[PDB]
């Protein structure tokens, strides 16, 4: 699934007790530039109303029936292009999410999770930012996610 | 749709 335009919103529409409100909108931003870099996609940010990717934080039930496990397991989830879910993508805040090599890092976590917003499903290389195990290794996007996206959206 | 992690 892929979106059929190439200029996108987004909201915050929560935040983490974990980080500052600024430092979740710098991992946000950094990460989706990740993707516009390499596609002709652009994002802006929204403050209020309806954006076609949602972003929030939450635990257990959370309001989609697609509930989260307490700490550790699963970290995040985000859904495909599409309409009203679409997109958004949420993240478990029984984890401990930093902007460093402690608990998960939430710009790593994010990217990746923007990448199933825009359509892409998991590879097989260990090393690409789309591989389904988090690990923790200045930040270039692998060769193999920049093949991925490029063939949904060009360069 | 069910969303991937
Ligand atoms: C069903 N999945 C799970 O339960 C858990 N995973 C998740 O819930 C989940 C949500 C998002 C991610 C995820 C995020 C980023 C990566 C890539 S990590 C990474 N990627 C890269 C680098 C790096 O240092 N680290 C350098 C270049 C690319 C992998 C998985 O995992 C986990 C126990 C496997
Ligand atoms: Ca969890
Ligand atoms: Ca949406
Ligand atoms: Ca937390
Ligand atoms: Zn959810
Ligand atoms: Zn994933």
């Amino acid at each position: 699934l892929k979106w059929s335009k190439m200029n996108l919103t987004y909201r915050i529409v929560n935040y983490t007790p974990d980080m500052t409100h600024s430092e979740v909108e710098k991992a946000f931003k950094k990460a989706f530039k990740v993707w516009s870099d390499v596609t002709p996609l652009n994002f802006t940010r929204l403050h209020d109303g309806i954006a076609d990717i949602m972003i929030s934080f939450g635990i257990k039930e959370h309001g989609d029936f697609y509930p989260f496990d307490g700490p550790s397991g699963l970290l995040a989830h985000a859904f495909p292009p599409g309409p009203n879910y679409g997109g958004d993508a949420h993240f478990d805040d029984d984890e401990t999410w930093t902007s460093s090599s402690k608990g998960y890092n939430l710009f790593l976590v994010a990217a990746h999770e923007f990448g199933h917003s825009l359509g892409l499903d998991h590879s097989k290389d260990p090393g690409a930012l789309m591989f389904p195990i988090y690990t923790y290794t200045h930040f270039m996007l692998p060769d193999d996610d920049v093949q991925g996206i490029q063939s949904l959206y060009g360069p | 749709v069910t969303p991937l992690n």
